[PDB]
């Protein structure tokens, strides 16, 4: 049968193969067979940080079923929120917001002390940057290098979009 | 005190969720139909009295994803549920109960019953008798019904709060 | 029971959902149902097109095997390996060249002109670039802007592998 | 030159030595260092059979764990033939070729409805001997589950990789003439 404790060399579980190919059944089964949902991988990676950079919004949701956390953090500080924030995908970054009703923390600094909005900002991701902003996502909070998320805005778009919610 | 609702929306394809949310919480409606994806989310906040605020968790749910496997990962823990079809389409009712089976099959309560839940009649701004609805809910296991319509903002309001209330009589 | 023939206003049918959501099983469902694999949304995009840019492998050799054609344009002229090439995934870009025995073509031009393999070099993907040599891609072929591949190289490393076939 | 092109599926439990046994023939490389592979990975290679024919062989790397997975029947279609490998220093990769075996089998046949030639690889040969198998045994192994032939191979000192494939070819180019 299944070896789902299993590794390669960069330590790869199986669970993490199938995370970063999508293959959801897969995951259903590896989890009943034992997997390790927050094993880490060679740099600090868990197969929710797979899912959330490959943007499989499917499989971030029935990791976090399967009881994920999302407060791990990789070689370079980052919980996969602010994975799913680096690339964009809004439809992981929600699940992740909304998942549990004590809902994600948010002002998780990673290594250069970016938040998720931050990297939001800096990225100029629109829909994301809103969907942190309405569930309580700081404006004020600084990073490393004494930067704000308002300081990492893309443009003056982005800028107001952020303004709008500091003043409310 | 604070209180925090997962509340779902589900029902058929093109049947007016996605809408409804957005008025809801962002008064807006467009015409234009795009296919929600998957799982989409939003958070309603209200001040239900001094004494109390509530928050709610709107978990969106794609028509088309009641043919895969993932419902039952959605649905987990749920306080309550809008069950939505569209007036202008008769097979979009027939599927209620597809979804309502779906759903109580899924998740209950803490204490076993089946979580609340709102039929909502939608898009009755276009073209079944109050008495058969009735009859209709009763028989099936919905707290109640609501024509609504997102377009023109017909009673989305009032059944957001008859399912909170319900919620919160459940909180005991 | 499923309508696998709905469109949005995006003209985006429920396989276009499932390919884009990774869900292989609803593929298998709906292809089982009546839907139509080489669907193309609004802007000529096949679930094909949606899988290689997602990178999904596992969606895009599901699609292959229900008879997906490669070789269809989206408004701005890419195959799906086009897309797969702009993004990078070369597990994709294989599925794609690999699949059918006979090839697929690599001579095909958007509306820039560019061939799969003057994206490849412009973003400097190094494992799609050789695959995409070891399988004939041509060197010389021209963009429209009367660019080669070799021309359209990031580096000079990268350069480098793409002469060492030439 | 008549040129073929075949379809040959690599398959066996993990671990068990397929991407480096296609790394070695095709490339000559070895690594000591386990990447595993995701889903399915390929090769080409291209051989000069003789003055009048040139074969060519896509080669399809198919991750251990995908035979969890169903996504087999997609894979393996329309394939021309086979190794399946184990390690021969984990008995256990061993027992798992019998589940490979039945998958292929029941998903894949030639033209004519015959099963597909398929030669087992006991790879790593170059470390030491767990299977409690001679070589007489294996004949009968062999013979009892329709594999063609069998082979000690290793991808790590290139032992036997060249042997195997040629047989193959050969079993496959004997099918292109019956069709
Ligand atoms: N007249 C009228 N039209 C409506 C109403 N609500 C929605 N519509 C229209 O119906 C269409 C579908 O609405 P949408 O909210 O996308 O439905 P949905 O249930 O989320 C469909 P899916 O589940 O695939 O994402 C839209 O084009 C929208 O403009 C309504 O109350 N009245
Ligand atoms: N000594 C020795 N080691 C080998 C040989 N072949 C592979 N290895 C080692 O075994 C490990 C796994 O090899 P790999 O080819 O990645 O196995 P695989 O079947 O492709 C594993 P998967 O299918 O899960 O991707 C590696 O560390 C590799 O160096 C061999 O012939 N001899
Ligand atoms: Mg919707
Ligand atoms: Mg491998």
């Amino acid at each position: 049968v299944v070896t789902p404790f299993s590794r390669d060399d960069r330590g790869h579980t199986p669970l993490h193969v199938a995370a970063v190919c999508g293959q959801a059944s897969l995951i259903d089964l590896l989890v009943s067979k034992g997997a390790m949902v927050n094993a880490t991988d060679y740099h600090g990676a868990t197969p929710l940080h797979l899912a959330c950079q490959k943007g499989y919004q499917s499989v971030t949701l029935l990791l976090l079923h399967y009881k994920a956390s999302a407060e791990v953090q990789d070689n370079n500080g980052n919980t996969p929120l602010h994975l799913a924030c680096t690339y964009g995908h809004e439809d992981c970054v929600k699940a992740l917001v909304y998942y549990d009703v004590e809902s994600c923390r948010l002002d998780i600094g990673n290594e250069k002390g970016d938040t998720p909005l931050h990297i939001a900002a800096r990225w100029g991701y629109q829909g994301v940057i809103e969907t942190l902003l309405q569930n309580g996502a700081s404006t004020e909070i600084q990073n490393r290098l004494k930067e704000t998320p308002l300081k990492c805005a893309l443009n003056s778009k982005i800028l107001s979009v952020m303004e709008a919610y500091h003043l409310s | 005190r604070e209180h925090l609702f997962k509340v779902l929306v589900i029902g058929e394809l093109g049947v007016g969720k996605t809408s409804i949310i957005k008025r809801y919480v962002h008064q807006l409606f467009s015409q234009h139909y795009r296919a929600t994806i998957g799982v989409d989310f939003a958070l309603k906040v209200l001040n239900w009295d001094s004494r109390t605020l509530v928050r709610l968790q709107l978990w969106d749910i794609a028509g088309l994803e009641r043919f895969g496997n993932m419902t039952r990962v959605y649905y987990k823990e749920a306080m309550g549920a809008f069950v939505v079809f569209d007036i202008s389409r008769s097979s979009t009712f027939e599927a209620v109960l597809k979804w309502k089976s779906d759903l109580d099959s899924k998740v209950h309560l803490p204490n076993g019953s089946p979580i609340p839940a709102v039929l909502l009649a939608n898009k009755c701004d276009q073209n079944m008798s109050p008495s058969q609805m009735d009859q209709f809910c009763k028989e099936h296991g919905f707290a109640g019904w609501f024509e609504t319509s997102a377009k023109d903002n017909i009673n989305i309001e009032e059944a957001a709060r008859f399912l909170v209330e319900k919620m919160l009589v459940n909180h005991q």
